[PDB]
């Protein structure tokens, strides 16, 4: 049962994983004039692999410490998504393969990164009441309990973050604006809740539309007619990189200008967005980014991949092969295998700070310590019926999903981590501005605020102005207003249909 | 295996079935202090059991006659849903647990009446390729054809409906409405169609509220209040029954009056809403409806009930308790001899079938699909080098690859073909909410129609001489948020409000 490549490995217990390794899936077409065939996947994503080492090091990091789980051993059984729901659920199908009756039992899932991909895992891993714990999905719809009601996750929703784009739209004092989403389940929510922000506040929008990595041409070609159409210099986007290229090549290769974005969490720091040929469009985007945490031994981890070493992980193969475009064998020249990694440029030991890895960390350690707790009990001071200790010998899925709703722990870095009834965290903001490096000539990050969410309403937001580039090049802020403001001599006027 | 309750026979071909013989499940959340257990169904819906027998009676039509499929037999497999995801999810487990690994398979399956089921079901369903056709999900979500391979539908999505609603607030000249609508995938997206609908016609909304079946005190709280303060007298609402019936209880209690509700086609016509004593709120209602259709024999098959001839029908023995009151044994003791006619319940009472209606479309669709399959010239085909399938040995997707490409007569004369996203077209009726003088009890009367085949702008059609406003009122109310300026006088504007709503202030001197 379940898909051909797999990272796995044995033990006493053994928790699942969802990661995107591919970007997407192939742009096929079936008539159904012959018996339908498995689709296959186009892209390599060299951050999700990235991401799927955090959560092997955080349970080889358990395995070796004896105060954490001692005399018990941790495996793992990951599995790749290709950002698409339907391979997910082939994995699912897998991991709860047993509880539906030689594969043994699965406790706790990593959970996946796509709001749409998280809801369809989670319709059915709540049938058997195994917890999902995501590092990724901020979509307020998986906060409703009567649904899913085993999902968990250590990133906050999406709330506060069209609060805070309407908190800087009426700093910088703008009132004529345009939105653009994703079409799926965490665009098109965030997109709403920053229109009900934004009427409160007295901010006009003149646009709205929604795209999608599959859209054609004719739905790009209408979209960007009504972008250049309008006298709108402030456009919010709710949407990922691969959701987002499309219309971004469109609008390069017709060199439209003058624009000011406004970018979500998910394209912040993207590296599909974010490329030296875009800066004369994307440039002097405001985004949003989280915090980053600390791994001390986490680079060394990293640089010692080896495709024939690594016998436990079926992904090094093809990451060796993608890196250093050579072939293995059991135009393309042969591999020796003694190659570096440290001189290839990619988004695998190339960064600047952790925030999704912390998340992954931090999901694998909420789990250990579960079972930690679940451990060292003392009988008629437990949880259970009249106050009980669950057997670890024994322990079942709903047990350790009753022990994290009722978690808290101290991480490595001297903080409580407490999950919400909701199963959220709240943490703070960072607001980052795009640069041109000066030597190097690639795009640089730079911080230029935060985000505060725990003071009170409308002391908040905090803004730097003296280190923003508008455009680059422009130390002005832009005008974005839908009219001149009249003078003390006349009065204001009503246009016909106009708002 | 699966859910006890059920209703199978045995044959060449099974169908599958999703009905929603319940109206939710149980309160009851536990504290995972121990096991946890199955949820229950609480609530009887007598209309979910009437489409059943639709396609039961489908099913038992087409053995009989020689012309449709002879020598081949058409079985069931058909299950409850309760309008939830996790007894949708088992039934549909079940529905493909052959193919994960004795086990019969299903050719097709008739799919289930929520969007957010109907989604949660085709998800799964779409990896082996089987078809599914819905009779009542209309959700434009499900048009993507990237994501949902194998679905087909008999009913037209929202989008007219939407545009439909917004014609009919131009037509009674208002600038003044509020919007409610359900947290599902059914009330957002036309809700969200029906705004961008209403700026285009220059129309000014007010609020825009969400409810949900399982909303607590302070939300219905907070929302009935939200309606109160303002003064934009229409409604529009686009929800169900189980979703509307807390809110509209709240409302009755508090009795607020005089609101003029817009009402999709969901709760136009449920009985949660459409009660005598809710009359003084939900009066004089204006909403939509589909087109009826004519099944000959129909109304005899039903009255032929019985809990114990039907060996095929398990939930057969829960309907006759429900309809007398009684408990069977094997509360009074069921003597079995009692008359249907004598209890008065949505199952037979009844003026025409619409929903009832697109179940029969769609098992005689499955049978035309096989029809073709059965009847064929080699080198006449649709599947590769001209070739034919295998009737015997017949697989889901050739089923899918026919449906994809079926032309056929109703038999009412007309026909019926499925569009490149599975959708079909019809029109609409409006009807409005009266009270019958004879038997207090709400009675729609149709007033005007919705014709979607003609040019924008000569669609609607309304006839004003029906139309009973509150129930009682002949004069058509008024929402505007500003009395119209009369004569020899400028508009004005008023700070931090629409331009809807305005001061009319007076021309200067030497002006006109
Ligand atoms: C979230 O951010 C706020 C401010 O950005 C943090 O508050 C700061 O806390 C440090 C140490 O406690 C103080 O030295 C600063 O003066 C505080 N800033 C302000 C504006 O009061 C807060 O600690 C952050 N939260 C977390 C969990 O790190
Ligand atoms: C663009 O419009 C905004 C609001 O429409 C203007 O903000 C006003 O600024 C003045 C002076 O700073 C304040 O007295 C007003 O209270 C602000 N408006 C509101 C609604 O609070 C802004 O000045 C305009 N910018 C330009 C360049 O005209
Ligand atoms: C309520 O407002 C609507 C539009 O804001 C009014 O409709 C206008 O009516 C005048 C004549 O009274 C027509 O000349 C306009 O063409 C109408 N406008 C539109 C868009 O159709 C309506 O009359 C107002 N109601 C009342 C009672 O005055
Ligand atoms: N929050 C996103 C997922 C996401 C977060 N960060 C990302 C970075 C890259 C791609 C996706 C993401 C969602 O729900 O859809
Ligand atoms: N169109 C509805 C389905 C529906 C039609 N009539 C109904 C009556 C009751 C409940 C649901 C319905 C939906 O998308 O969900
Ligand atoms: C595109 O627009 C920029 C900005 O004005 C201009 O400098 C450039 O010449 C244009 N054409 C290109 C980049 O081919
Ligand atoms: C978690 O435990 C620590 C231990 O002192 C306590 O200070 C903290 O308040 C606890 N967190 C919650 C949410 O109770
Ligand atoms: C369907 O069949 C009828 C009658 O054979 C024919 O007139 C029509 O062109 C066919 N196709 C469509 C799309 O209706
Ligand atoms: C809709 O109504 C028009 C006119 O009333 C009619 O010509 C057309 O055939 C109808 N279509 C359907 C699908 O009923
Ligand atoms: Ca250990
Ligand atoms: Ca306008
Ligand atoms: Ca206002």
């Amino acid at each position: 049962y379940g898909p051909d490549q797999r990272a796995q490995k044995k033990g006493d217990i053994i928790l699942g994983g969802l990661f995107p390794i591919h970007f997407g899936v192939a742009a096929k077409d079936q008539d159904l004039k012959s018996r339908p065939e498995s689709v296959e996947c186009i892209r390599y994503n060299f951050r999700g692999f990235r991401w799927l080492q955090a959560m092997i090091f955080a349970i080889e990091e358990i395995n070796s410490s004896p105060a954490l789980l001692p005399n018990l051993t941790l495996g793992y059984r990951i599995f790749d998504t290709c950002n698409t729901v339907s391979k997910a659920l082939e994995a699912t199908l897998s991991f709860v393969a047993q509880n539906k009756i030689h594969i043994p039992s699965t406790i706790a899932v990593v959970g996946a990164t796509g709001s749409g991909v998280s809801t369809a895992v989670a319709n059915l891993l709540g049938l058997f009441y195994i917890p999902q714990v995501s590092y990724a999905s901020s979509s307020r719809l998986l906060s409703n309990k009567n649904q899913f009601k085993s999902f968990l996750r250590t990133i906050p929703n999406d709330e506060h973050q069209a609060t805070a784009m309407a908190d800087i739209i009426e700093y910088f004092r703008w009132n004529w604006v345009g939105t653009i989403a994703a079409d799926d389940d965490y665009g098109r929510p965030g997109i709403e809740k920053f229109r009900e922000e934004a009427e409160e506040r007295d901010i006009c929008i003149d646009f709205s539309e929604l795209i999608s990595q599959y859209s054609d041409e004719e739905e790009i070609q209408h979209v960007v007619e009504v972008i250049q159409n309008s006298t709108a210099k402030v456009i919010v986007v709710f949407s990922s990189g691969p959701d987002l290229e499309p219309l971004i090549k469109e609008i390069v290769r017709r060199n439209i200008t003058g624009k000011i974005w406004l970018a979500s969490e998910a394209w912040a720091s993207s590296s599909l967005i974010a490329m030296p040929q875009y800066f004369h469009v994307v440039g002097g985007t405001i985004g949003f980014a989280l915090k980053a945490g600390q791994i001390p031994g986490f680079r060394e981890f990293l640089k010692k991949v080896h495709p024939r070493k690594s016998v436990h992980n079926g992904f090094a193969k093809e990451f060796w092969e993608e890196t250093f475009n050579c072939h293995l064998q059991e135009f393309r020249p042969l591999c020796t295998g003694d190659e570096n990694i440290s001189s290839v440029e990619t988004p695998y030991i190339d960064y600047t700070h952790l925030r999704i890895s912390y998340n992954v960390y931090l999901a694998v350690y909420s789990i250990a310590h579960a079972l930690q707790d679940i451990y060292t009990c003392l009988p008629g001071r437990g949880l259970f019926t009249n106050g009980s200790c669950a057997d670890i010998k024994k322990v079942e899925a709903w047990q350790v999903l009753k022990h994290l709703r009722h978690l808290n722990f101290t991480n490595n870095m001297g903080e409580q981590v407490t999950f919400d009834e909701c199963g959220d965290l709240v943490g703070n903001y960072s607001i980052i501005n795009w640069h041109l490096s000066p030597e190097d000539g690639s795009i640089v990050f730079k911080e230029v605020g935060y985000y505060n969410v725990y003071a009170k309403k409308g002391e908040r937001l905090f803004i730097n102005e003296e280190k923003i580039l508008w455009s680059g090049f422009s130390r002005e802020v832009p005008f974005s207003n839908c009219s001149r403001d009249c003078l003390a001599g006349t009065r204001k006027g009503i246009i016909e249909g106009e708002p | 295996y699966g859910p006890d309750q059920r209703a199978q026979k045995k044959g060449d071909i099974i169908l599958g079935g999703l009905f929603p013989i319940h109206f939710g499940v149980a309160a009851k959340d536990q504290d995972l202090k121990s096991r946890p257990e199955s949820v229950e169904c609480i609530r009887y819906n007598f209309r979910g059991f009437r489409w059943l027998q639709a396609m039961i009676f489908a099913i038992e039509e087409i053995n009989s006659s020689p012309a449709l499929l002879p020598n081949l037999t058409l079985g069931y497999r058909i299950f409850d849903t309760c309008n939830t995801v996790s007894k949708a999810l088992e039934a549909t487990l079940s529905f493909v647990a052959q193919n994960k690994i004795h086990i019969p398979s299903t050719i097709a399956v008739v799919g289930a009446t929520g969007s957010g089921v109907s989604t949660a079901v085709a998800n799964l369903l779409g990896l082996f390729y089987i078809p599914q056709v819905s009779y009542a999900s209309s959700s434009r979500l499900l048009s993507n054809k990237n994501q949902f391979k194998s679905f087909l539908r008999t009913i037209p999505n929202d989008e007219h409906q939407a545009t439909a609603m917004a014609d009919i607030i131009e037509y009674f000249r208002w600038n003044w409405v509020g919007t409610i609508a359900a947290d599902d995938d059914y009330g957002r997206p036309g809700i969200e169609k029906f705004r961008e609908e209403a700026e285009e016609r220059d129309i000014c909304i007010d609020f825009s509220e969400l409810i949900s079946q399982y909303s607590d005190e302070e939300e219905i709280q907070h929302v009935v209040e939200v309606i109160q303060n303002s003064t934009a007298k229409v409604i529009v609402v686009f929800s169900s029954g189980p979703d509307l019936e807390p809110l509209i209880k709240e409302i009755v209690r508090r009795n607020i009056t005089g609101k003029i509700w817009l009402a999709s086609e969901a709760w136009a016509s449920s009985s949660l809403i459409a009660m005598p004593q809710y009359f003084h709120v939900v009066g004089g209602t204006i909403g939509f409806a589909l087109k009826a259709g004519q099944i000959p024999g129909f109304r005899e098959f039903l009255k032929k009930v019985h809990p114990r001839k039907s060996v095929h029908n398990g939930f057969a023995k829960e309907f006759w308790e429900e309809t007398f009151n009684c408990h069977l044994q094997e509360r009074p003791l069921c003597t079995g001899d009692e008359n249907i006619s004598s209890v008065e319940t949505p199952y037979i009472d009844y003026t025409h079938l619409r929903i009832s209606y697109n179940v029969y479309l769609a098992v005689y669709s499955i049978a035309h699909a096989l029809q073709d399959i059965y009847t064929c010239l080699p080198g006449r085909g649709l599947f590769t080098n001209g070739s034919c399938a295998d009737i015997k040995k017949v697989e889901a997707w050739q089923v899918l690859k026919h449906l994809r490409h079926l032309n056929f007569t109703n038999n009412m004369g007309e026909q019926v073909t499925f569009d490149e996203c599975g959708d079909l077209v019809g029109n609409y009726s409006i009807i409005n909410w009266h009270l019958s003088p004879e038997d207090g009890s709400i009675v729609f009367k149709e007033v005007g129609y919705y014709n979607v085949y003609a040019k924008k702008g000569e669609r609607l059609f309304i006839n004003e001489e029906k139309i009973l406003w509150s129930g009682f009122s002949r004069e058509v109310p008024f929402s505007n948020c500003s009395r119209d300026c009369l004569a020899g006088t400028r508009k004005g504007i008023i700070e931090g409000e629409p331009t809807c709503c305005f001061e009319c202030v007076e021309c200067p001197d030497g002006e006109y």
